[PDB]
């Protein structure tokens, strides 16, 4: 229905971005 | 369940690379991808947006087998697993290929112990 | 099934340590523990023979997680996994400890392709 | 009831002994 974020994390630092 | 197609998309892996280009990323790993209740479970997931449209990604999973997971709006998990997964999220389904198999679960219990019984005796004999 | 625990139990695995006083064999690496319809999947698993008696034999099973699986006579598969899985043959039940979760199976399907809604249908209907 | 057979398998090997 609408577009949605995609978020990933580095599972080795914990740190998460957009994309 | 309803609403999950509207949540935001998680990925977590090992490994992260980005194409030159920017509209191509691949994940390698035990990759999981969550989005509500939807988990799916790859070696390596790469994630297309073609064009740079929002809400046109395409999301390819692989694994030996890559496993998908669902809850239902009636309760019942839905879970699966195949060579490779796909999902387009402006479609509203997903793709199971490569010796693809979809089951429904009607009943589960979790805690710390489970006792559960294996032996059954439908039926007696006696001589 | 009916006659699962009259059955010969088979482990496969990558490495097999056989404790010198022949009571205590340990298996690590991929295994597979088989007694008619119940199949047990473990990175290590222990099988101890308390003083050499048999029928006393105890079957322990660890991974993250290892994983449980039978066929049922009503034809629904059970399915489970948990940090340890303890089966003692003497008894008729198998425990699952640490994040212990077990569930039962009412409709499956297999295939080269399986498409799957992500969301839920609407009712169609018009007056 | 009666105690079953305890059989495993070498993967590498093929091999097989009771226990």
């Amino acid at each position: 229905k609408k577009p949605v974020p995609i978020i990933y994390c580095n599972r080795r630092t914990g740190k998460c971005q957009r994309m | 369940v309803t609403g999950d197609t509207d949540q935001p998309i998680h990925i977590e892996s090992d490994q992260q690379s980005l194409d030159m280009q920017g509209n191509v990323v691949t994940f390698t790993g035990n990759v999981i991808v969550t989005q509500g209740t939807i988990k799916i479970n790859a070696d390596k997931v790469v994630v297309t947006r073609p064009g740079g449209e929002q809400g046109k990604e395409v999301i390819d999973g692989y694994g030996k087998p890559a496993t998908f997971y669902q809850m239902q709006d009636n309760g019942k998990p839905v879970e699966g697993h195949a060579s490779q997964m796909h999902y387009e999220l402006a479609k509203d389904f997903v793709v199971l290929t490569g010796n693809a198999y979809l089951q429904q679960v009607d009943s589960n219990i979790k805690g710390d112990k489970i006792t559960y019984l294996v032996k059954e005796q439908k039926m007696q004999a006696f001589s």
